[PDB]
Parts: structure tokens; C-alpha cells; sequence
């Protein structure tokens, strides 16, 4: 029930899952995750961090249906796991309304709201359904823990 | 670009809103506009929150989106057209409506909130604003920028939330934490404005002022009507108010029913306030009514 160990275990999961990026430490996405979320609280957006547990399991469910096994690089998995935590602040946070130079991470922003829509096509019904259904998350919360 | 924009409707701070027609099908829509390069950023968080929701509450008392656009550094979201909002038509109908009509679009209010809540949405912004109206007498909510999905647990929702007049006496004292009770005392607030001039019943300058409001027309609640409140964190003591301060000119239109339920809507403790579903079952929109 520890958020750094819930973390860790997102983390480890995003290594196994893009077995391409041979050069990934399981602390890189924990790093970019917190950096966003630092930057954020010391900016003025936000009263307190926006990385809790639940909010953690949240991003996870998100990250393991978009995240495709074929990343061919570091890069290219940055951009997508801050697309689902930019979804994530949207869907989850307190706050109204997020900035987005945080979470942008690519030259070309184009490509960037165009993964916003996709994600959310695909995930929408189930960003409602781990809030609806108590059972769902309790499935979401294990399974990360079972990620380690 | 594949839409010919007609005439704006709206200017807001989060979009510029266009009546609208399809060039491929000739049909008309809205169209709500959202820039995407904005040195003061933040605005399309809103509109992504607002679509990931109504992609799931589709109901014939929910404003529908049809469709989402991305061009040219520009997010446009696609919704079917409504002949005006309820603040617009309280100016057109000299803040005046019929009876037989305050039901109408209150049943419809709750009808759309009723499904909202059932699929685990707080709509917090309630106000007539954001009641879309048509000639043929329909009532839609709309504007779920400020909306939220719940049912996770958490340390607190934010209490900035609903427009001061709308707002319930819980989120004033600064509550952590609301549930779909949040928006059945905003509907409340609203049955008050269809049922006299349009006018907000309690139309406060700031959190002090809407509290004094509020308890001077339905009484300061005791400890056994609402032990919780002095425990709220922004919690101070108000004058006792009489409960004995009558509603009948304050909502003249409605009779003892319509009266009834208005008082179950605007309960100040949160626990006690009606559901959407239990108002439906009301004896107000039973076909047994005077
Ligand atoms: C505060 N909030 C702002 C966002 C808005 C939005 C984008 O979510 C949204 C959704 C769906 C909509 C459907 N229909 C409309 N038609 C309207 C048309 C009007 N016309 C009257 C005849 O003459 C031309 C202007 C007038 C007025 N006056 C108001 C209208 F609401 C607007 C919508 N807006 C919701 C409200
Ligand atoms: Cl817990
Ligand atoms: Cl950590
Ligand atoms: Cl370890
Ligand atoms: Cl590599
Ligand atoms: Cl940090
Ligand atoms: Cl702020
Ligand atoms: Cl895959
Ligand atoms: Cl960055
Ligand atoms: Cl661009
Ligand atoms: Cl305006
Ligand atoms: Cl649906
Ligand atoms: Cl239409
Ligand atoms: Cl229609
Ligand atoms: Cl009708
Ligand atoms: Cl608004
Ligand atoms: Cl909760
Ligand atoms: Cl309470
Ligand atoms: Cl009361
Ligand atoms: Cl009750």
C-alpha cells in the first residue's frame, strides 16, 4: 500500500512488457512520473501531489492496455506513458485543468493530441468502470502488486 | 473544413462555441472549439475530461456528442444543436413559465441526473447555463468540464466547485469529501428559479454571505438535524435561524407537493437530501397531481 512500491512495480512492469528497450532501468519511468508531479507542485498547479496509490493503479490500467510490446525506443515510451498520466490528471485530478509542456516530450505536438484521442476511444468505458466497479480495481490493484 | 460554422453561440473562457452545419449530410450541430498552443495552458484538460465522460452517459436528458475533430492546432468537439440554454429563456419569457412547464423540465433534470449519478458521475455545475433547451420543450444538462467519475477511494474532491449560488451548505463549510448529493441540492436551486421569476433564490456575493442565505429561508440546522457540521473544516458559528420561515412566496407557482419536494432537495446535511431516483417516484410527477 506504499506509493514508491507501487511505482517500482509500474516500473518493472513497462520493462518486461517492451523487451525491445534493452537499455531501460525500471527506475526511469519512476523518475519522468515524479519529475512531471514535482514540476507541477513548485509551478502552482497543484496544492499536493497528484501520485497517490489509487491514482498510481489508475495510470496502470491505462499504461498496460496502450502500451504496445513493438516501443522501439526510450523515447518514444515517454511520450506515451505521460500521454496516459496527462489522461490520468484530466480524469482523476482535483485541480480543473492541467498545463501540458510537463507532459510533452515530442517536437511534433500534433502527434501528441492525436494519442490523447486514441487512448481515450480505447480506455474510456474502463476510466469509468475501476471507479464503478469496487471489484475492478481491487483486479488492477493486485495485479500491479503481482508486477514485482 | 467539413463543418460550415453559421453563427457563434458562446464565448467562454475554456472554448468559442459555433451553431453549425455538416457539409457532407446538410445537418446542424454545435461545435466548441478548444486552441491547443496556449502560453497560458490548461483548457484542453477540461475538454478531454468532458469527452472521456460523455463518450458514457449517452440518455436522451445528456447533451450528446456526436463526434471529436483535431486540425490545425484545434480540438472540436461535436454536439447536436440546442435552440438556446434556460438562462437565455428565462429573458425571453419574462422569467415567467407555466406550471405544467417547471415540471416538465425539472422531471427531465432529474431524469438525465438520475442516469449521471447511476453511472458513477458528480456533475458539479449545475446551472441554468448548462440546461440546454429546444422549441419542442426537451431539456438536456450539459457543460461536464468541471464533472468527475467516482467510486475509488480518496483523500478529498476539491469543494471549488459549483457556481457560489448553486453550491451546497457541506462544500461551503469546505467538506473533503461529497457524494451525488452534491448536485440534487443545485437541482433544488433550480426548481426554486422555474418556479418564481428565473431569479437565483439564494444569489449570496461570497461563501458567508450564500450560508447566511440560505439558513435565514430554511433555518440553521441543530446537532440532531446534522451532527457532522461543526466537525467541517471551515465550520463557524451562525445565528439560529427560525425553521418556522415560510416557502409560499418565495416559490409561489408551486402547491403543497411541488413545496414538499423542493424541502427534500434542499436538505443542508447532505445524508438527508433526496436522490434523483426517489424524486422521480415523488408524488410532484405522479399523474394524480392538481
Ligand atoms: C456554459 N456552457 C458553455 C459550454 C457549452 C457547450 C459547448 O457544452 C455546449 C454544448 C452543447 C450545446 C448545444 N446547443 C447549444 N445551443 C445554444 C444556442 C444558442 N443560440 C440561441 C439562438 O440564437 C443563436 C444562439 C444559445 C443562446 N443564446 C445557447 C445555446 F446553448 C449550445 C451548446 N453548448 C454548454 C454551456
Ligand atoms: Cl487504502
Ligand atoms: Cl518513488
Ligand atoms: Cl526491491
Ligand atoms: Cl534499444
Ligand atoms: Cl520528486
Ligand atoms: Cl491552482
Ligand atoms: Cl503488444
Ligand atoms: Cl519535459
Ligand atoms: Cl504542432
Ligand atoms: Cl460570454
Ligand atoms: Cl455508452
Ligand atoms: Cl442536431
Ligand atoms: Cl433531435
Ligand atoms: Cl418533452
Ligand atoms: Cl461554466
Ligand atoms: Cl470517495
Ligand atoms: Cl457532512
Ligand atoms: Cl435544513
Ligand atoms: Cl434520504
Amino acid at each position: 500500500a506504499s506509493t514508491s512500491e507501487l511505482l517500482r512495480c509500474l516500473g518493472e512492469f513497462l520493462c518486461r512488457r517492451c523487451y525491445r528497450l534493452k537499455h531501460l532501468s525500471p527506475t526511469d519511468p519512476v523518475l519522468w512520473l515524479r519529475s512531471v508531479d514535482r514540476s507541477l507542485l513548485l509551478q502552482g498547479w497543484q496544492d499536493q501531489g497528484f501520485i497517490t496509490p489509487a491514482n498510481v493503479v489508475f495510470l496502470y490500467m491505462l499504461c498496460r492496455d496502450v502500451i504496445s510490446s513493438e516501443v522501439g525506443s526510450d523515447h518514444e515510451l515517454q511520450a506515451v506513458l505521460l500521454t496516459c498520466l496527462y489522461l490520468s490528471y484530466s480524469y482523476m485530478g482535483n485541480e480543473i485543468s492541467y498545463p501540458l509542456k510537463p507532459f510533452l516530450v515530442e517536437s511534433c505536438k500534433e502527434a501528441f493530441w492525436d494519442r490523447c484521442l486514441s487512448v481515450i476511444n480505447l480506455m474510456s468505458s474502463k476510466m469509468l468502470q475501476i471507479n464503478a466497479d469496487p471489484h475492478y480495481f481491487t483486479q488492477v490493484f493486485s495485479d500491479l502488486k503481482n508486477e514485482s | 473544413q467539413k463543418y460550415e460554422k453559421l453563427e457563434k453561440i458562446g464565448e467562454g473562457t475554456y472554448g468559442t462555441v459555433f451553431k453549425a452545419k455538416n457539409r457532407e449530410t446538410h445537418e446542424i450541430v454545435a461545435l466548441k472549439r478548444v486552441r491547443l498552443d496556449d502560453d497560458d495552458e490548461g483548457v484542453p484538460s477540461s475538454a478531454l475530461r468532458e469527452i472521456c465522460l460523455l463518450k458514457e452517459l449517452k440518455h436522451k436528458n445528456i447533451v450528446r456528442l456526436h463526434d471529436v475533430l483535431h486540425s490545425d492546432k484545434k480540438l472540436t468537439l461535436v454536439f447536436e444543436f440546442c435552440d438556446q440554454d434556460l438562462k437565455k429563456y428565462f429573458d425571453s419569457c419574462n422569467g415567467d413559465l407555466d406550471p405544467e412547464i417547471v415540471k416538465s423540465f425539472l422531471f427531465q433534470l432529474l431524469k438525465g441526473l438520475g442516469f449521471c449519478h447511476s453511472r458513477n458521475v458528480l456533475h458539479r455545475d449545475l446551472k441554468p447555463q448548462n440546461l440546454l433547451i429546444n422549441r419542442n420543450g426537451e431539456l438536456k444538462l450539459a457543460d461536464f468540464g468541471l464533472a468527475r467519475a467516482f467510486g475509488i477511494p480518496v483523500r478529498c474532491y476539491s469543494a471549488e466547485v459549483v457556481t457560489l449560488w448553486y453550491r451546497p451548505p457541506d462544500v461551503l463549510f469546505g467538506a473533503k469529501l461529497y457524494s451525488t448529493s452534491i448536485d440534487m441540492w443545485s437541482a433544488g436551486c433550480i426548481f426554486a428559479e422555474l418556479a418564481n421569476a428565473g431569479r437565483p433564490l439564494f444569489p449570496g456575493n461570497d461563501v458567508d454571505d450564500q450560508l447566511k442565505r440560505i439558513f435565514r429561508l430554511l433555518g440553521t440546522p441543530t446537532e440532531e438535524q446534522w451532527p457532522s457540521m461543526t466537525k467541517l473544516p471551515d465550520y463557524k458559528p451562525y445565528p439560529m435561524y427560525p425553521a418556522t420561515t415560510s416557502l409560499v412566496n418565495v416559490v409561489p407557482k408551486l402547491n403543497a407537493t411541488g413545496r414538499d419536494l423542493l424541502q427534500n432537495l434542499l436538505k443542508c446535511n447532505p445524508v438527508q437530501r433526496i436522490s434523483a431516483e426517489e424524486a422521480l417516484q415523488h408524488p410532484y410527477f405522479s399523474d394524480f397531481c392538481p
